[PDB]
Formats: C-alpha cells, sequence, structure tokens
C-alpha cells in the first residue's frame, strides 16, 4: 500500500525480538532435532488434512521453537505442545479455526480435550500472548511484489523452499525469517527463470547476494538433498497442482556465486 | 490478584461477555474490566481474544485504547483496559439537537486518523470502525477500541464469505465482493463517521447489502471503468445497475468548507487503490488549523 515500507521496517524490527534461542536443543534433556523434524513434518500433514494456510504452519513452528526455548519437554509431551501451537496459530490466522475436538482427533486420542486446552493456557502464558510473529511467509509476500513479471512457479517454488527450512532446526534456527525468505526467493527465481535476487529488493532490504550467501548455501544443500530426507510431507504437498508440481523440478547443479 | 478490583458498574454487554467499570483497591486506578467466560472443554480461549490481546499490546498509542493487563484463570479470562467516559455513539446522540461543534469534529477526525495510521503502519486492520467502538474522555481525547475483528495483514487478509463490518459503514469493495481487505476499508468507515458527525445522520443507512450499495451509488454516482478500473469485473457487480449521477458535495455535507469537502471525497473514493491513506489524510489542509476542544459530556 502506502505503508509497504513502514511495515517491512516493523517486521524487520519484530523478527529480531520474536527470535528463539538458537541453541535451545542442546539444553533440552530428552528431545532432539530429529524428534522436532518429525513433529514439524506431522504439522504439515495436519495442515493438508484440515486445509489450513501456510502462514498457520509457520506461526505454529515459531510458537513451538520459542516455547522449547524456555521449557523442558519430554518425548511423550512434545506432540501435545505442537498440537496446542497449531490450535493457537489457527485461531490467530484462519478465518475460522478448527474447533478443539478436531485437533484431539488427529493426535489419535493420545491426548484429551482437557489436556490440549490446558497446554493452550500454558503456551499462552509462556509466550505472554505475543502471537503476531514475523514468518518467512510474510517476508516472501513482500518480496513477491518486486517481481517485474510475476511468475507462479517461482512463487510456489519459493514457498516450497521456505517450508523445507522449517523442518531442520539446524541450520535454519540461526537465520532470520527475512534472510531465509531472501535465499528462498533468489534460489526459486534462479531455478525457474535464471534471474537473480533483483536490484529493487537490494534497496528494500539492504540484503546483497553476498550477504545471503551463507543461508543461500545451506538452502541449496537442503534443496539438493530433499529427496533423501527422512521427512517427505512437504515434497508430497508440493507436487499438488495447486503448487504447479514444483517439488519435482530439478534443483540447479550450482548457484553461480 | 482479581481480589484487588472493586466492580463499580456494568458499562458493556455483548456476545463476547461483560465489561465492568472497576476500581483498583490498592492504587485507586480506575479501570475498564472485560470479563470473558471460557468453554474449558470444547472451545478454550476464543479467537477474538487471542487477536485482540496480542495485537493490542503491540499498539501503544494515545489514540488506541490501552490494554493494561490480562488475567487468565481456570474458567475466566479478564482484559483490563484504561477507562474512558463515553463512546462516540452516545455523544453523537446526545448532540443531535445542538450538533457537534466543527472544531471538535476536526479534533476527533484528526485523532482517529492518528490511531488508524499507527495501526496500519504496524500491519493491523481494525475492520469494525463504528461510532460506539470509539471512546472519548472529558479532556477531548478520542481512542480506537474493540479490536475483536482486527487482523494482522503481513500476509493478505481474506474476506469473510459472510460479511464483517457493520453494514452502514461497510465499503463498496466489500459489498461488491472483492477477495481481500485492505487498509482502505478502515478509511471508508472513517469517512462515513466523519460525514455523520457533520450532518447528525448516518451517511448510508442501508437495509441490506444491495440497498447499501445503492444508497452509496445515489450519492457518489454509479462507478464505471474510468472512475474505478475493474469494477465491472468484480464478483457481485452486475451491468444491470442503474446509473445515478454524482451528488454535489456541498449538498451532501453543507456545514463543511472547501477543505472538509475535499478530504471527505478522498476518503469516499471508489477505487481503494486511490482512496486516501490515513498517513496522507493527516497532511491534508483541512487539519492545518486543528485544535483540541473539550466536549461537554452529559454523564
Ligand atoms: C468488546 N468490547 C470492548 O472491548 C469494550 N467495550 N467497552 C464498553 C469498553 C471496551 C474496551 C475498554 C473500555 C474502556 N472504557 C469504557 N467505558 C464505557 C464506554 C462508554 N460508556 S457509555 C455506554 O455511557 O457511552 C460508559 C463507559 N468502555 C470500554
Amino acid at each position: 500500500p502506502d505503508y509497504h515500507e513502514d511495515i517491512h521496517t516493523y517486521l524487520r524490527e519484530m523478527e529480531v525480538k520474536c527470535k528463539p534461542k538458537v541453541g535451545y536443543m542442546k539444553k533440552q534433556p530428552d528431545i532432539t532435532n530429529s524428534m522436532r523434524a518429525i513433529l514439524v513434518d506431522w504439522l504439515v500433514e495436519v495442515g493438508e488434512e484440515y486445509k489450513l494456510q501456510n502462514e498457520t504452519l509457520h506461526l505454529a513452528v515459531n510458537y513451538i521453537d520459542r516455547f522449547l526455548s524456555s521449557m523442558s519437554v519430554l518425548r511423550g509431551k512434545l506432540q501435545l505442545v505442537g498440537t496446542a501451537a497449531m490450535l493457537l496459530a489457527s485461531k490467530f490466522e484462519e478465518i475460522y479455526p478448527p474447533e478443539v475436538a478436531e485437533f484431539v482427533y488427529i493426535t489419535d486420542d493420545t491426548y484429551t480435550k482437557k489436556q490440549v486446552l490446558r497446554m493452550e493456557h500454558l503456551v499462552l502464558k509462556v509466550l505472554t500472548f505475543d502471537l503476531a510473529a514475523p514468518t518467512v511467509n510474510q517476508f516472501l509476500t513482500q518480496y513477491f511484489l518486486h517481481q517485474q513479471p510475476a511468475n507462479c512457479k517461482v512463487e510456489s517454488l519459493a514457498m516450497f523452499l521456505g517450508e523445507l527450512s522449517l523442518i531442520d532446526a539446524d541450520p535454519y534456527l540461526k537465520y532470520l525469517p527475512s534472510v531465509i525468505a531472501g535465499a528462498a526467493f533468489h534460489l526459486a527465481l534462479y531455478t525457474v527463470t535464471g534471474q537473480s535476487w533483483p536490484e529493487s529488493l537490494i534497496r528494500k532490504t539492504g540484503y546483497t547476494l553476498e550477504s545471503l550467501k551463507p543461508c543461500l548455501m545451506d538452502l541449496h544443500q537442503t534443496y539438493l538433498k530433499a529427496p533423501q530426507h527422512a521427512q517427505q510431507s512437504i515434497r508430497e504437498k508440493y507436487k499438488n497442482s495447486k503448487y504447479h508440481g514444483v517439488s519435482l523440478l530439478n534443483p540447479p547443479e550450482t548457484l553461480n556465486l | 490478584d482479581m481480589e484487588n478490583f472493586q466492580k463499580v458498574e456494568k458499562i458493556g454487554e455483548g456476545t463476547y461477555g461483560v465489561v465492568y467499570k472497576a476500581r483498583n483497591k490498592l492504587t485507586g486506578e480506575v479501570v475498564a474490566l472485560k470479563k470473558i467466560r471460557l468453554d474449558t472443554e470444547t472451545e478454550g480461549v476464543p479467537s477474538t481474544a487471542i487477536r485482540e490481546i496480542s495485537l493490542l499490546k503491540e499498539l501503544n498509542h494515545p489514540n488506541i485504547v490501552k490494554l493494561l493487563d490480562v488475567i487468565h484463570t481456570e474458567n475466566k479470562l479478564y482484559l483490563v483496559f484504561e477507562f474512558l467516559h463515553q463512546d462516540l455513539k452516545k455523544f453523537m446522540d446526545a448532540s443531535a439537537l445542538t450538533g457537534i461543534p466543527l472544531p471538535l469534529i476536526k479534533s476527533y477526525l484528526f485523532q482517529l486518523l492518528q490511531g488508524l495510521a499507527f495501526c496500519h503502519s504496524h500491519r493491523v486492520l481494525h475492520r469494525d470502525l463504528k461510532p460506539q467502538n470509539l471512546l472519548i474522555n472529558t479532556e477531548g481525547a478520542i481512542k480506537l477500541a474493540d479490536f475483536g475483528l482486527a487482523r494482522a495483514f503481513g500476509v493478505p487478509v481474506r474476506t469473510y464469505t459472510h460479511e464483517v463490518v457493520t453494514l452502514w459503514y461497510r465499503a463498496p469493495e466489500i459489498l461488491l465482493g472483492c477477495k481481500y481487505y485492505s487498509t482502505a476499508v478502515d478509511i471508508w468507515s472513517l469517512g462515513c463517521i466523519f460525514a455523520e458527525m457533520v450532518t447528525r445522520r448516518a451517511l448510508f443507512p442501508g437495509d441490506s447489502e444491495i440497498d447499501q450499495l445503492f444508497r452509496i451509488f445515489r450519492t457518489l454516482g454509479t462507478p464505471d471503468e474510468v472512475v474505478w478500473p475493474g469494477v465491472t469485473s468484480m464478483p457481485d457487480y452486475k451491468p444491470s445497475f442503474p446509473k445515478w449521477a454524482r451528488q454535489d458535495f456541498s449538498k451532501v455535507v453543507p456545514p463543511l468548507d472547501e477543505d472538509g469537502r475535499s478530504l471527505l471525497s478522498q476518503m469516499l473514493h471508489y477505487d481503494p487503490n486511490k482512496r486516501i491513506s490515513a498517513k496522507a489524510a493527516l497532511a491534508h489542509p483541512f487539519f492545518q488549523d486543528v485544535t483540541k476542544p473539550v466536549p461537554h459530556l452529559r454523564l
């Protein structure tokens, strides 16, 4: 709009504050990056079953990561956390969220309605009701306006890469949303059209191909290996025709950096 | 903790719950205490509360009601707000005889645009701007309240298949059924409230979606592809719409000078892309001489 720049600046401010402890997992006695990846991959499925927005998925992971940043959680309860996170993200983001009953259903009656609402209370307390966090998604949406010709395969592919980034706390927990979005938008744009991170976005964000390079190196690595990843729900989702089957596209053999 | 408030009187009721005026027994502070009852087995914390709380504590501003505290017990959720004396609906009603002084209208519309410009710059749509959701104190201040319908739009906000904004203040784009909200629908509402303060009467008191659309058409003229590129392609637009002509604005709002009319016509612009922004409205000449009168409030 007329606030496009005011909001980007504010998102950039906020993403630094709504940031989770990059090393929380080492301090966590009983769970594991692999358990978390299994969890996030499950949340993607749930999102497909109940037809939730991508933004909801991103917010939920933000919530889970901030929450695990200050609370020890055992294996058997990690899914209860993730379920309450998804529920909260839905209330915040969806036009109307599934009711609690439906989140208890897809945990397979491992947990109770009562437990999930109890956990909702606790997550709200721990996050002090601060739910409007910036996400890769929000930054990708800003960046998309700066396509001279808008290209739908590029948008889907960028979304795909951003979402893959949610699976692996290492490395991505150490990058900011605006930066991951940068790498994701460049890599997608380069893969589909051959174009590169555009000048206008350099001006908008102050990010240069040079500064994205580290995150861009990781994202390319992830992209190349995605078919070998134990977690496959994102690749499956992104062969849908609503995403132009982009996850079947071949990743570039080399960037040109 | 909840022991330290004394309830003084009910000041609000709704689907949402109740609001009491209350007194902090220890500090003496006077507060507006909203009580929500929780469904502890099948609902949890309601979505409007999730959104009101988390958005409202990002928006610290003098023209946006201040959320002072949240108390979350087993079954009750309390929101503690700053207390204001009166909403703008009851003041507009109390002032139907004498009218609201133009100096005061300018003050309020200046303030409201400040609170609104602040929301939009922090990617928040209010989406329910209407007279009784705006609050006034005795020192001449007015603040945006009731953010139950507010949304963050860092990602675009999709339009409720079954509408949202109370009908009289609802914007053409929504009635014609566009896919997304924008900041412009908040401006529209504010234009209507503006006019309504000037004329003592609701600008577009429609009886139904379609009657609303037409009352608008009869005052602003029926939009075509020149005045609004794309109207004729919108889902709920029909080519079988009667062509009305644009009413002259000195008849629509007489009491206004050349500046007041200019601003209002920019807030009521058909194409949302062209409808004046709140940041820009504040730069308008109309506000060059603005001041801060104090209302005479009949409590
Ligand atoms: C969802 N609802 C809300 O969020 C809400 N509803 N009300 C009535 C108020 C809200 C928020 C803080 C408030 C702070 N002060 C006041 N004061 C009252 C409003 C105006 N009048 S009145 C009825 O005489 O015009 C009495 C005092 N009301 C507040």
